[PDB]
C-alpha cells in the first residue's frame, strides 16, 4: 500500500485515540468547575467529535484552562487528520491523471 | 454481591479525626467515580465530594466547610474519606456511592454512622419480652426484646437470623443519660410459639458485638 | 449551582391511587434528572434515570416524565411498600445537587392498636433494674395516647415513649411506652397497667399484670 | 374525500381491551406521522402518541399511564391503536390525525367514542314529535323526533338524509338507568309541511343500526 493511504489510515486510528483520550481528560479537567457541563463521558465523546470536525454547535464546551487545552489538541488532531485525507485524495488524482497522459 | 462495603459505625471525640472506608466489588471501570454523601438524622442528602480512582483526583462541595479529604487505593479497590477536627455538627450517616461517569448513583453503600461525642462506647444489654401468665393469646402472639444501655448508635435487630421479617417493628432509640434504649416487636401465629423457636439477634457495630436472645415463655 | 425544589414536602394518597412527585430545577437541565427512593433506615435506591428511563428490578408502577426545569416521578396505584422519602438529583452541571425530598404518606382505613404489656425479665431484675414495656402496635391514624397506672394510680415518672414512622408493610403506625423503675421501687408495687386511648374507640384499651 | 376514516364507537367492558382503526386516503408520503389524541367529555385535547408508517416506530406521551400500543399496516394504509385493560377513566373520544412531518395536524378523523361499561348495547327507539291538534301554527312549524333507550353513546341525527340542516337542534343525551335519551328539533316553513316530507335519520354506530322516521301530522 502506498504511503498516502497508510498515512490516512494511521491518522484515522490516531484520531479515534485522541477522541477517546480527549473525552476522558475533558471530564477530568471540567468536574470541579461550578457551572461546567462537559462532565459525563457519553456527551464528552460527542463533544470531542463535533470539536474535531470543527462543527462546534455550542451545546457543550470547556470552561477551564486544562479542558480548553484538551480541546485545542482535539481540534488540531481533527483538522490535521481530515487534511491528510484530502492530501491523500489529491495524490491519488495526480497519479491517475499522469497515467491518463501516458506518463 | 454487595458492591460497596462500609463499616457500621465510628465514635469520634470532639476535635479528633476519623478515616471512613468504602470497599468496592463488581465491575470496575477507569470511568468510575466514588461519591460521598452526608445525611443528618431527619434531614436530606448532602453531597460532600467525589474522587476518580483511576486518576486519583478529588473534587469537593464548595458550599460547605471542608471537613473531608478523599483518597483511593486501586490495589484494594478501596476509597477513603478522612474527616478531621469533628464537632457534633459532623455527627451523621455518611454514604459512599458509585457513579459510572454518567451522572447517576447506580449503587450506594449501607452507610457509616459517625457520632461525635466524649462519651464512651457501651454494648447493649438484651432482655426478653414474653407475655405475662394472665395474658390471653389470640390467633397471633406478640413477643419482643429490650435493648438498653448502649452507645453510640446504631444497633441492628433481626429475628431468627433474618429469616423472620414479617410482623417485625423496631422502635427508634431514646437517649437518656448518655445511653440509648429501644425495643423490637415480633408477631407470629400463637400456635407456632414456643414450638417453633423465636430469637432476636442484636448487633452493635461500635462495640463489635452481636448477641442472641431466645424468647421463651415465662416460668 | 442548580437548586432542585421538591414541593410539597409530604404527599398523602389513598391506597391504589396514582401519585405524582414534583421536582423543579432553578434553570434548564434537559433530562439530566434522576430519582431515588429511601425507606426508613435504608440507603437510597435508584428508581428512574435521565428523567424517564426504567431501571431493571424496579416495579413497572414507577415512571418519570419531564424535561427542562419541571420533572415528575409517578407511581400508578400506590401500595404500602412505596412508603418512603423520594429525592431527585441533577447531573447537568457541576456540582451534582439533590432536591430536599418528598415523603409519601398513605391514608388507609382506621385500625385499633394491638396492646401488649410485658413484665421485666428476671435477667434484668438480677441487675437491680426493672423495665415494664408496653407495645401499641399497628394502629391508624397515628394519633394516640398512653397512660400508666401502678396499683390503680396514674404514673408519669420514668416513662419514655417512642413512635415508629408509617410502616411500609401495612401503612399503620406503632408505639412503645417504657416504664423504668429500680428493682426496689418495682418490688413495692402490685399491679402495673398500660392504657391506650385511640380514635377507634370511646373506651381505652387496657392491659395489666401483677408482680405475683 | 375523507382523508381519515374511523369507526363511530366501541363498547368495552372494564378490564378488556380494544383495537381502534384509522384508514387513510389521499396523498401519502414517507414523512407522514399518524397521531392519536384523547378527549374526555367537556375537557381538552390530550396527545397520546404518534407512529411513522414508513418505518413503524412509535412514540408515546410520557406524562400519562401508557394504555396504547400503536401499529400500522402499509398495504391497507391503516393505523391501529390497541388500548388495553380499560377503566371508565379511559372512556372518551379518540381521534387520529395526520401530520406531514412539519408539526401541525393537517387533518383529523371524525373520532371514535369509546365507552368502558359492563352494560349491554341497545339500539334506540325513534318516536315522532308532531304538533297537537290544538296547536296554532305560525309562519314556521316545529317538529322533532324522540330517541330513547339506547346505549352506549353516540347517535347521529340528520333530517331528510342531511339535505335539511338549517333550523335543526339536537339536544345532549341524558343518562338514566343505563340508557340514554335525546330529542332533535327541526323547524320548517309551516306551508311546506306536510306537503314536503320531513324525516329524521337516526344512526347508532354501536349497534350498527340506522332507522328513519317520517314525521306526519297526527290523525
Ligand atoms: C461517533 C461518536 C458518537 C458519540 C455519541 C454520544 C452520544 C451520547 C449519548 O447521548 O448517549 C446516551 C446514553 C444514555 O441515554 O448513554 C450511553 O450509555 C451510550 C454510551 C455512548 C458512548 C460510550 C461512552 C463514552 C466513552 C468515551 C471514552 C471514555 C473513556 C474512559
Ligand atoms: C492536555 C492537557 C492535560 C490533560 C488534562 C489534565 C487535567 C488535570 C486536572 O485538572
Ligand atoms: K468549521
Amino acid at each position: 500500500s502506498a504511503l498516502h493511504w497508510r498515512a490516512a489510515g494511521a491518522a484515522t486510528v490516531l484520531l479515534v485515540i485522541v477522541l477517546l483520550a480527549g473525552s476522558y481528560l475533558a471530564v477530568l479537567a471540567e468536574r470541579g468547575a461550578p457551572g461546567a457541563q462537559l462532565i459525563t463521558y457519553p456527551r464528552a465523546l460527542w463533544w470531542s467529535v463535533e470539536t474535531a470536525t470543527t462543527v462546534g454547535y455550542g451545546d457543550l464546551y470547556p470552561v477551564t484552562l486544562w479542558g480548553r487545552c484538551v480541546a485545542v489538541v482535539v481540534m488540531v488532531a481533527g483538522i490535521t487528520s481530515f487534511g491528510l485525507v484530502t492530501a491523500a485524495l489529491a495524490t491519488w488524482f495526480v497519479g491517475r491523471e499522469q497515467e491518463r497522459r501516458g506518463h | 454481591q454487595v458492591q460497596l462495603q462500609q463499616p457500621g459505625a465510628e465514635l469520634v471525640k470532639p476535635g479528633a479525626s476519623v478515616k471512613l472506608s468504602c470497599k468496592a466489588s463488581g465491575y470496575t471501570f477507569t470511568s468510575d467515580w466514588i461519591h460521598w454523601v452526608k445525611q443528618r438524622p431527619g434531614h436530606g442528602l448532602e453531597w460532600i465530594g467525589e474522587i476518580i480512582p483511576s486518576y486519583g483526583r478529588a473534587n469537593y462541595n464548595e458550599k460547605i466547610q471542608k471537613k473531608a479529604t478523599l483518597t483511593a487505593d486501586k490495589s484494594s479497590s478501596t476509597a477513603f474519606m478522612q474527616l478531621s477536627s469533628l464537632t457534633s455538627e459532623d455527627s451523621a450517616v455518611y454514604y459512599c456511592a458509585r457513579e459510572r461517569g454518567d451522572g447517576y448513583f447506580a449503587v450506594w453503600g449501607a452507610g457509616t454512622t459517625v457520632t461525635v461525642s466524649s462519651a464512651k462506647t457501651t454494648p447493649p444489654s438484651v432482655y426478653p419480652l414474653a407475655p405475662g401468665s394472665a395474658a390471653q393469646t389470640n390467633s397471633m402472639v406478640t413477643l419482643g426484646c429490650l435493648v438498653k444501655g448502649y452507645f453510640p448508635e446504631p444497633v441492628t435487630v433481626t429475628w431468627n437470623s433474618g429469616s423472620l421479617s414479617s410482623g417485625v417493628h423496631t422502635f427508634p432509640a431514646v437517649l437518656q443519660s448518655d445511653l440509648y434504649t429501644l425495643s423490637s416487636s415480633v408477631t407470629v401465629p400463637s400456635s407456632s410459639w414456643p414450638s417453633e423457636t423465636v430469637t432476636c439477634n442484636v448487633a452493635h457495630p461500635a462495640s463489635s458485638t452481636k448477641v442472641d436472645k431466645k424468647i421463651v415463655p415465662r416460668d | 449551582d442548580i437548586l432542585l425544589t421538591q414541593s410539597p414536602a409530604i404527599l398523602s394518597v389513598s391506597p391504589g391511587e396514582r401519585v405524582s412527585f414534583s421536582c423543579r430545577a432553578s434553570q434548564s437541565i434537559g433530562t439530566d434528572i434522576h430519582w431515588y427512593q429511601q425507606r426508613t433506615n435504608g440507603s437510597p435506591r435508584l428508581l428512574i434515570k435521565y428523567a424517564s428511563e426504567s431501571i431493571s428490578g424496579i416495579p413497572s408502577r414507577f415512571s418519570g416524565s419531564g424535561s427542562g426545569t419541571d420533572f415528575t416521578l409517578s407511581i400508578n396505584s400506590v401500595e404500602s411498600e412505596d412508603i418512603a422519602n423520594y429525592y431527585c438529583q441533577q447531573s447537568n452541571r457541576w456540582p451534582f445537587t439533590f432536591g430536599s425530598g418528598t415523603k409519601l404518606e398513605i391514608k388507609r382505613a382506621d385500625a385499633a392498636p394491638t396492646v401488649s404489656i410485658f413484665p421485666p425479665s428476671s435477667e434484668q431484675l438480677t441487675s437491680g433494674g426493672a423495665s415494664v414495656v408496653c407495645f401499641l402496635n399497628n394502629f391508624y391514624p397515628k394519633d394516640i395516647n398512653v397512660k400508666w397506672k401502678i396499683d390503680g394510680s396514674e404514673r408519669q415518672n420514668g416513662v419514655l415513649n417512642s413512635w415508629t414512622d408509617q410502616d411500609s408493610k401495612d401503612s399503620t403506625y406503632s408505639m412503645s411506652s417504657t416504664l423504668t423503675l429500680t428493682k426496689d421501687e418495682y418490688e413495692r408495687h402490685n399491679s402495673y397497667t398500660c392504657e391506650a386511648t385511640h380514635k377507634t374507640s370511646t373506651s381505652p384499651i387496657v392491659k395489666s399484670f401483677n408482680r405475683n
